[PDB]
């Protein structure tokens, strides 16, 4: 999972 | 928005796809190309190619359940995109570049006919 | 084998997907959730979750246009969810990570479940 | 394009  | 994004998830989706089309789960077209048969999912083929998006908004071809293609396509060119579509990988060779191409450029597959352009370009 | 790979493929195919599902085509199911209705794809919704590709693989209920979810299930938590399938964007919140996680548990999707889980646990 |  990221900070898109 | 402040949404977090799992990397994997197109991928991961595309990948399920792929194995719904290999176990004949849910498709809803066959495509024919001369003397062969290709079964695949109308939505798919419309989130890859600018003709089947155009074929499958048309009022009355959205309900067919077999399609024809023009009798120029070459089927293994047709199979190698129709793979392309599923997986994201494309099978480009000398053998098959000018048929792959010619394909790419009937369904509107820029990106594809792009990568056969340069790959042309290159081998002159 | 020797394919070349289109990076952004995986990524684009969802996007269309997503714009299909927006603009109502060839969707094929609503799931009812409550007194809330989603319209979306049986494909999609079997490529991202365990309960959906349990239930369309199903020899009776592959043919059923409308899925009834359990009443606990809810509607917000589904809407967030849905649009995860079709983005790979989470909306997750303070106020919805327990709905969230609890449709996530319901309908099989293991990832979503683990980032909850995660982010719960920071908060303790 | 990549090699995958
Ligand atoms: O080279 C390409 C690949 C391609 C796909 C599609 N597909 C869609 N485009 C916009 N909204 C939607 Cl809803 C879809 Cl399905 C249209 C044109 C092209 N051209
Ligand atoms: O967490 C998750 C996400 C998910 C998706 C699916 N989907 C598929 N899996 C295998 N082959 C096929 Cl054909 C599909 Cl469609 C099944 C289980 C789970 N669990
Ligand atoms: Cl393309
Ligand atoms: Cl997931």
């Amino acid at each position: 999972w990221v900070i898109p | 928005d402040s949404c977090i994004q799992f990397t994997r998830h197109a991928s991961d989706v595309l990948l399920n796809l792929n194995r719904l089309r290999s176990r004949d789960i849910l498709t809803d077209v066959v495509i024919v190309v001369s003397r062969e048969q290709f079964r695949a999912h109308k939505t798919v083929l419309m989130a890859c190619s600018g003709l089947f998006y155009s074929i499958f908004t048309d009022q009355l071809k959205c309900n067919l359940s077999v399609i024809n293609l023009d009798p120029e396509i070459n089927p293994e060119g047709f199979c190698i995109l129709l793979d392309f579509m599923y997986t994201s990988r494309l099978n480009l060779r000398e053998g098959n570049i000018m048929a792959v191409m010619a394909t790419a450029m009937y369904l509107q597959m820029e990106h594809v006919v792009d990568t056969c352009r340069k790959f042309i370009k290159a081998s002159e």
